[PDB]
RNA sequence: UACCUGGUUGAUCCUGCCAGUAGCAUAUGCUUGUCUCAAAGAUUAAGCCAUGCAUGUCUAAGUACGCACGGCCGGUACAGUGAAACUGCGAAUGGCUCAUUAAAUCAGUUAUGGUUCCUUUGGUCGCUCGUACUUGGAUAACUGUGGUAAUUCU
RNA sequence: UGGUGACUCUAGAUAACCUCGGGCCGAUCGCACGCCGGCGGCGACGACCCAUUCGAACGUCUGCCCUAUCAACUUUCGAUGGUAGUCGCCGUGCCUACCAUGGUGACCACGGGUGACGGGGAAUCAGGGUUCGAUUCCGGAGAGGGAGCCUGAGAAACGGCUACCACAUCCAAGGAAGGCAGCAGGCGCGCAAAUUACCCACUCCCGACCCGGGGAGGUAGUGACGAAAAAUAACAAUACAGGACUCUUUCGAGGCCCUGUAAUUGGAAUGAGUCCACUUUAAAUCCUUUAACGAGGAUCCAUUGGAGGGCAAGUCUGGUGCCAGCAGCCGCGGUAAUUCCAGCUCCAAUAGCGUAUAUU
RNA sequence: CUCUCGGCCGAAGCGUUUACUUUGAAAAAAUU
């Protein structure tokens, strides 16, 4: 209830299909309050669905006041899938990363480079 | 180091293999040897005394047969 | 070395870029091109860190390979693409006009210009040629070779070109009483008149420029830039006009400033 | 390379004689008069005030109307003014050169918060401002050596999270409500 | 902050050094509650290296006859994704170190009217008076048979 | 024709040449398909030659530490110059042939040394100066040492090849394979220096490329190199104790503050830590924000040096007795030791403080 | 300080040449 959310430096940037600002979050009393708030109180601000809208990057102040942060909202969610970066894609549940570490295909790719031809895709 | 992994058993056999060495002149002055094996002969079960056999592998000087042979206990 | 440079140090990068100093440690370094890359913006740091459009060079990327970036009416995908004094880009997504044109400080100013003056350009003519069974041509400042121009045009001269057919359209003579600017040197971006050119045989030639408030000053040939004939520009110019203003008078004006507004 | 900055500076310089009675007097009466931690702060005001001299006697050796004096001096003034240390009448570059360090140690915010009757002592007033108690305009200080500044001095407040503030008394007063 | 103090004599004044004093960098000792930055195998050995990683790369647009595929509709020349391989590019950048080096390197200043230059950008590409509605031989990948104790061998 | 300060420049005209180890003069792919049996709109890969960009490479002028117990050096084997050529991308003893005897030097040539890569810069400093600069930016050099190459626009390349020299790996004894002064790591060396961690999210770079890759770089771990901020407690009432204002000849009488001893009391505020959660981030950690717990002196206990002088602070007490030792220097210690070893107390700086060494 | 070519001025020589001093334009960023 006491929770008051206002925006900063706001633009429509149609080359990517979103709108850029930077949002405060007025917090008084609790502590840095979940994304999913702010996404949902950005949502009901513009009239768009929760499910298109971004947000990162929030820094809380010393004392414990504003929060500080950036915010995106897409045209649609095929606009978000292709202009996103894929790891806050994962944040909503649209990226599956996979599970192999670097040094595990590293090894891998070297261990194919050591053979031939058809019989590279059966080493692994 | 860590014990938790035999990949940390590899690394510690690995640092172990290859140290600095810290040398006691006490053991490479004398001919010292660890007892692998133990066999015992008895010359006569009633004097409860007989010849011992100890192999093992000979760590310090050359061992020599015409010295004395400490049993440290 | 063994070839050439592919990397550039952020630090190393040339100054009026206006680049950090903990974001990286590597800039942009500039593919090559009709500019020097000391002389030139990059379409990274003009389309991310001027115009605020991208947060990051992924994003710069990816508003370039969607075609919606035109360098003098050329669709260019190379983000560090080298875009120079004179410039035109048009972005026709958003609707916008800019010309790169140098700011009082030294830097690139980003001038929006009107869509009508995004159809031709002005360039300085470095070298005249006859080649190829008597055929003369012009090369200007950002390497366009124009074959077949008029005989008047001769080195040091300015053209204004249009930007579809390439053509010349009409050109300013270079001589004193005309309008030019600085691209070069210590009083770089600075707008003025041609008092008089001095001759050094074997050298370079100086020239000196009166500024509209009376402020003289001096340059080379090689960083003057033709702008006008006689007194009025053949572009629009920044919101500064070309006169560089002391140290107290800047902060006379940010005071005026903050007292008018708070 | 890394993407790192290393530049930093000391701000203060160890005397020249370690065992003088007279300067080891004035120190200590320096930090009995404001409250403060060791030689160390003292030694900071110090040097804070040497280097502004040292700007202000190079700015001196030029011509009266030479453009950088005339610029780097009214910087050095106005900077002079916001802080408190020097006034609008006397704004001139001859009194910077008779200023004091307990011209500069008046300003610091343990000593603004003693003499507002914010704390009842220049150690109490140390100590609420370590324990987040004193705030200044909206923003929670936490800083004894915060250089208060003239528009900035009006308004010093109890930063109303706080006991003395608004409310939500502390851990020994809910502990001691709560024992029957 | 443009500074000095102890020590040659019975005592004095000098010359004069030794010692003291403060900073700065390495090391080391004792000690160490919080928070922000942050150098770090240079010195001696440009000594020697187990192991792992550090340079790879496909668009609608060079070559797809590997069912490797869910899969067209079926005489559909080539639907699409596509391992492999050929072709092209890059691997001459970056990173490391400071052994060599004393008008050498390097710095500022000038010349190439004495040279080359992948790439990018612009110019040029019926300006030559002399089977084309498409030319030829292979070679990988694939199938099949092997050699050596051993190799990114063939 | 056009230009330069100056062409043996550019362009023009003529007579020919034009290399089989050969010069350009498109037998290439994609997307939409549409108009008078035939014409076509965009784009991608191409291309001899110009110019442009990134350069690179050879030159011009001036500038570097010590050394004369280095005073003459260079030229048979190019040293200085001329002529013609060779080679080279080009200018040139770059090399060859034929000639001339020149060239550098006390204004320090030549030789030797350097615990010498050079600059930007750093420490210190009144002014002048001294010293440092292996070290992230620019330039050079080199991949154990030398040498010679292939490919290529670009390398005399070393995470390319071929040798020799020195090391060194697997051997079935015939052969085969090497190069951490990259990132971690190990040995050795030493007074002297960190993890065989995670990621390509940021910065950029490479590729046929919006997609792949990057020990570049980023993020954590170690880190008292060094720098910045900053706890270890504050207050109130009483009992003594001072110093002031009023009234008193004075003594004294008070309501005015201050100070510690508190072997006196009292609740309030807290951060350290414990630890949900959010935030941070590629995923985390940390910081910040926050619930809950978390403070009475036997604690949540601050050290390092010193106490004759220089130089701040004991002629205290006990022990030792020219011993042990202290002492940068002057000196102390041989029975009253202000100096040793301890106890107490005191002094300086304080999360820091000693000591060795280089330097100012 | 001036004789010739061009619109009271611009070109051409200067003036024995320097040293000195003042100004102008070139002297990467970072660091100061």
């Amino acid at each position: 209830d006491t929770v008051t959310i206002r925006t900063r430096k706001f633009m429509t940037n149609r080359l990517l299909q979103r709108k850029q600002m930077v949002i405060d979050v007025l917090h008084p009393g609790k502590a840095t309050v979940p994304k999913t708030e702010i996404r949902e109180k950005l949502a009901k601000m513009y009239k768009t669905t929760p499910d298109v809208i971004f947000v990162f990057g929030f820094r809380t102040h010393f004392g414990g006041g504003k929060t500080t942060g950036f915010g995106m909202i897409y045209d649609s969610l095929d606009y978000a899938k292709k202009n996103e970066p894929k790891h806050r894609l994962a944040r909503h549940g649209l990226y599956e990363k996979k599970k192999t570490s670097r040094k595990q295909r590293k090894e891998r790719k070297n261990r194919m480079k050591k053979v031939r031809g058809t019989a590279k895709a059966n080493v692994g | 180091l860590l014990l938790d992994t035999q990949q940390e058993a590899g690394m510690l056999l690995r640092q172990l293999a290859n140290q600095k060495q810290q040398h006691l002149a006490f053991r490479d002055r004398r001919a010292y040897l660890f007892a692998h094996a133990v066999d015992f002969v008895p010359s006569e079960e009633n004097n409860l005394v007989g010849t011992l056999k100890i192999s093992g592998y000979v760590r310090g000087q050359t061992l020599n047969v015409n010295r004395l042979l400490h049993i440290v206990g | 070395a063994r070839g050439p440079k592919k990397h550039l140090k952020r630090v190393a990068a040339p100054k009026h870029w206006m680049l950090d100093k903990l974001t990286g440690v590597f800039a942009p370094r500039p593919s090559t091109g009709p500019h020097k890359l000391r002389e030139c913006l990059p379409l990274i740091i003009f389309l991310r860190n001027r115009l605020k459009y991208a947060l990051t060079g992924d994003e710069v990327k990816k508003i370039c390979m969607q075609r919606f970036i035109k360098i003098d009416g050329k669709v260019r995908t190379d983000i560090t693409y080298p875009a120079g004094f004179m410039d035109v880009i048009s972005i026709d997504k958003t609707g916008e006009n800019f010309r790169l044109i140098y700011d009082t400080k030294g830097r690139f100013a980003v001038h929006r210009i009107t869509p009508e003056e995004a159809k031709y350009k002005l360039c300085k003519v470095r070298k005249i040629f006859v080649g190829t069974k008597g055929i003369p041509h012009l090369v200007t400042h950002d390497a366009r070779t124009i074959r077949y121009p008029d005989p008047l045009i001769k080195v040091n001269d300015t053209i204004q070109i249009d930007l579809e057919t390439g053509k010349i359209t009409d050109f300013i003579k270079f001589d004193t009483g005309n309008l030019c600017m600085v691209t070069g040197g210590a009083n770089l971006g600075r707008i003025g008149v041609i008092t008089n050119r001095e001759r050094h045989p074997g050298s370079f030639d100086v020239v000196h420029v009166k500024d509209a408030n009376g402020n003289s000053f001096a340059t080379r040939l090689s960083n003057i830039f033709v702008i006008g004939k006689g007194n009025k520009p053949w572009i629009s110019l920044p919101r500064g006009k070309g006169i560089r203003l002391t140290i107290a008078e800047e902060r006379d004006k940010r005071l005026a400033a903050k007292q008018s507004s708070g | 390379p890394v993407a790192r900055s290393w530049v930093c500076r000391k701000t203060y310089v160890t005397p020249r004689r370690p065992f003088e009675k007279s300067r080891l007097d004035q120190e200590l009466k320096l930090i009995g008069e404001y409250g403060l931690r060791n030689k160390r702060e003292v030694w900071r005001v110090k040097f804070t005030l040497a280097k502004i001299r040292k700007a202000a006697r190079e700015l001196l050796t030029l011509d009266e109307k030479d453009p950088r004096r005339l610029f780097e001096g009214n910087a050095l003034l106005r900077r002079l003014v916001r802080i408190g240390v020097l006034d609008e009448g006397k704004m001139k570059l001859d009194y910077i050169l008779g200023l004091k360090i307990e011209d500069f140690l008046e300003r610091r915010l343990q000593t603004q918060v003693f003499k507002l009757g914010l704390a009842k002592s220049i150690h109490h007033a140390r100590v609420l401002i370590r324990q987040r108690h004193i705030r200044v305009r909206k923003q929670v200080v936490n800083i004894p050596s915060f250089i208060v500044r003239l528009d900035s001095q009006k308004h010093i407040d109890f930063s109303l999270r706080s006991p003395y503030g608004g409310g939500r008394p502390g851990r020994v007063k809910r502990k001691n409500a709560k024992k029957g």
